[PDB]
């Protein structure tokens, strides 16, 4: 029940910084290295840092170089990065990965902190109907920021022939995205549709009914 | 600094079938190198590393194989499981620890061409000032799609973003989403909006469209 959780993500603006955090679980931890690696959007995964299993040896690669720094207390099973003067090469899912019993082997990794560098203020989705005319239909959840949103039809009820589809970032640095739903032409004058948007960041909820 | 390619980018196979995936490294990294299995929203999982040695847990389906500059992956006879995202890590030299760019195991099925659906702006966004018009790609294999814009006839680019859902878990479909946006004065000197898809399950393009009005 080897578990590697990290803590400290958010959101933070350019030149900002942020301290992250890995508890370990289920073995003797000072014993390895510990590992942060990132996956940007629409990226694959990079490496970033490592520090020694004792506390002694800290690599990191060219790029953070200066900006970060790691840390860890065994006594505790955390570690730690602090992060600073970040920039938006930044962004993206930070997991922190154990080391093999320098092994460079990353054995057990974590599920990742997201880390979010935007100079754009939290806001609340805009919700729209996109209108029927088998039938489709859906709702157009509109510059909310920060991710994420969730999307539910009819409370939970209207599950089938859903699709959810991943934000897009504008310029204006606010999120956008799309839910669809796909049903029976002969329903859409008597069953109700509704779509429940839950934008937790902000403290914000919306239900949007869409007719036709 | 090492830099592994791996090939191919995407590689779509059915279940029973054996997959070959492939990580050339810039410079023999020798044995050292582990592959490492990824799933959207889930931890990566550690497969097999020194290249041939398969960690416990790791089913025998999965082999590796190979020496200093080319490597590969077998997954000799596919489990729905599988489908993920694969990734070559080498650590002979490092800092800084190398990953390729990851292959792609996706889940090949028969052609299914789109239903396409075009959205036009609701009359509240239109009041704030701009105008999103929204076009539905939906269930269709392969993933590969193309949207094109039109409006009045004039080609549309770079007013437009796309997004795609993930390979159903039932169907093996994939659904894309694609948002035209413009300002509210644009959408009203113009009049004929719509989107053209080109799809391999389609003869020729399907074109959904609407005038506003």
């Amino acid at each position: 029940q080897v578990r590697l959780v990290e803590s400290g993500g958010g959101v933070v603006q350019p030149g900002g910084s942020l301290r992250l955090s890995c508890e370990g679980s289920g073995f003797k931890f000072g014993d390895h290295g510990i590992h942060w690696v990132r996956q940007a959007p629409g990226e694959g995964l990079q490496w970033l840092t490592v520090i020694s299993s004792d506390g002694t040896d800290e690599r990191y690669t060219d790029s953070v170089k200066g900006r970060f720094t790691i840390s860890r207390d065994n006594s505790k099973n955390t570690m730690s990065l602090q992060m600073n003067n970040l920039r938006p090469e930044d962004m993206g899912l930070y997991y922190c990965a154990r080391d093999g019993k320098y092994s460079g082997l990353l054995d057990y990794w974590g599920q990742g902190t997201m880390v979010t560098v935007s100079s754009a203020s939290f806001k609340g989705p805009s919700v729209f109907p996109l209108a029927p005319s088998t039938a489709a239909l859906g709702c157009l959840v509109k510059d909310y920021f920060p991710e994420p949103v969730t999307v539910s039809w009819n409370s939970g009820a209207l599950t089938s022939g859903v699709h959810t589809f991943p934000a897009v970032l504008q310029s204006s640095g606010l999120y956008s995205l799309s839910s669809v739903v796909t049903v029976p032409s002969s329903s859409l004058g008597t069953q109700t549709y509704i779509c429940n948007v839950n934008h937790k960041p902000s403290n914000t909820k919306v239900d949007k009914k869409v007719e036709p | 600094e090492i830099v592994l390619t791996q090939s191919p980018a995407t590689l779509s196979l059915s279940p029973g079938e054996r997959a070959t995936l492939s990580c050339r490294a810039s410079q023999s990294v020798g044995g050292y190198l582990t592959w490492y299995q990824h799933k959207p929203g889930q931890a990566p999982r550690l497969l097999i590393f020194d290249a041939s040695i398969r960690a416990t847990g790791i089913p025998a389906r999965f082999s590796g194989s190979g020496s200093g500059t080319d490597f590969t992956l077998t997954i000799t006879r596919l489990e729905p499981e599988d489908f993920a995202v694969y990734y070559c890590q080498q650590r002979s030299m490092w800092p800084p620890v190398t990953f390729g760019q990851g292959t792609k195991l996706e889940i090949k099925r028969t052609v299914a061409a789109p239903s396409v659906f075009i959205f036009p702006p609701s009359d509240e966004q239109l009041k704030s000032g701009t105008a999103s018009v929204v076009c539905l790609l939906n269930n269709f294999y392969p993933r590969e799609a193309k949207v094109q814009w039109k409006v009045d006839n004039a080609l549309q680019s770079g007013n437009s973003q796309e997004s795609v859902t993930e390979q159903d878990s039932k169907d093996s479909t994939y659904s894309l989403s694609s948002t035209l946006t413009l300002s509210k004065a644009d959408y009203e000197k113009h009049k004929v909006y719509a989107c053209e898809v080109t799809h391999q399950g389609l003869s020729s393009p399907v074109t959904k469209s609407f005038n506003r009005g």
